[PDB]
Formats: C-alpha cells, structure tokens, sequence
C-alpha cells in the first residue's frame, strides 16, 4: 500500500503508547503504579486517551 | 471543552498542562491570612489574557466569576450540582456556547447569595456596625 504506510498509523501509536507505560514504570508496586498509569491518562488526542481509560479501570481492581 | 465542563459546574479545573483561560492561585497559606488577601476577586483569581481562545472573549470575565462563586460554597459541602450541567461542544454558525455559560453564570450567583444571606447572614453584622 506504498509498502503499508497507512498501517503504521493504526499501529505504531498504540505500540508507542504502550512503550511509554513500559518505559515510565521502574519497579513500582502499589499506589505509585496506579499513579503511573494515571501519568499518561491526561492526553489531548482521544485515541491514546481511550486506550488508557480502560487500562486504568483494569489495573485499579 | 472538558476543562470547561468541570470549571463551570464545580469550582475545579483539570488541565495537565495549563492552557485554560482561568488559572487558580493559592492564597490560603500559613503566612497569608484571611485578613491579608482581603477580597478574593482582586488577587486570588486572575484572568490570563493569551490563553483565551478569543471567541470566548464576550463571556470571558464572566467565566472567571462562575466557578469562583461556586468554590466558596464547595469548601463547606462539595455538592454544587446544577440542573444546567450539560456537555459543551464548540459550535461556529451558532451561539450555544454563549447560552450555557450565562445559564450557569446566573444560577451560580443565585446559589451563593441564597447560601450567604441565610448561613453567615449579612444583616446582623451590618446592624451591629
């Protein structure tokens, strides 16, 4: 598709968001870990906002 | 327009990076007294000029006062639920983002006056003056 350059804007933004939570965390346990999923929840784009609005609800059980 | 839906129906903002027109300041410290910040319209709440989108300018001043009345009621009890709470979406070709702001703006001052003239009444101290 000109070698799939539209299929790097549907991925490579999910994976880029999930490479930030996998970069920002460093040995966190407890309440400082639910402050690290919270660290990327306030974003302007609804796309990355809508991914972690679910991840927080999962992790805070 | 989600920081807008918080600040006007309550007295709080939530911007991770400060880009809203209203910004709150803290003047309730240990070394700042209640008789040193005297009235909180003149120092505590300012309006930041260039974070205004300039199509809210017609109501701009008023947007500061709305949540400012509501906040000094919230410090006793934080339920400042309004029947005018509604999702605000920017519309051009229409002025509906004028109607909702004034709708909350009158109700806010009505609630604060009804609270203030009944609890912590202004009749007794002025008679005593």
């Amino acid at each position: 598709l000109r070698r799939l350059l539209v299929w790097t804007y549907d991925p490579k933004i999910r994976l880029k968001t999930l490479a930030a939570l996998v970069d920002h965390c460093q040995g966190r346990k407890g309440g400082e870990l639910a402050s690290a999923v919270h660290a990327y929840t306030k974003t302007g784009d609804p796309y990355m906002r809508s991914l972690v609005q679910h991840i927080l609800s999962l992790v805070s059980h | 327009f989600e920081v807008l839906e918080k600040w006007i129906y309550r007295g709080i903002i939530h911007d991770p990076y400060s880009e809203f027109m209203v910004e709150e300041h803290e003047l309730r410290k240990e070394r700042i007294q209640e008789d040193y910040n005297d009235k909180y319209w003149d120092q505590r709440y300012t309006i930041v000029q260039q974070q205004i989108p300039s199509f809210l300018q017609k109501m701009a001043d008023k947007i500061l006062s709305t949540g400012k009345y509501l906040n000094v009621v919230r410090e006793c009890g934080h339920d400042v639920t309004c029947p005018v709470a509604k999702e605000i979406i920017y519309t051009l070709k229409e002025r509906a983002y004028v109607e909702q702001i004034e709708k909350a703006f009158n109700y806010a001052s009505k609630v604060l006056l009804d609270f203030l003239m009944e609890e912590k009444e202004l009749v007794a101290h002025l008679r005593s003056i």
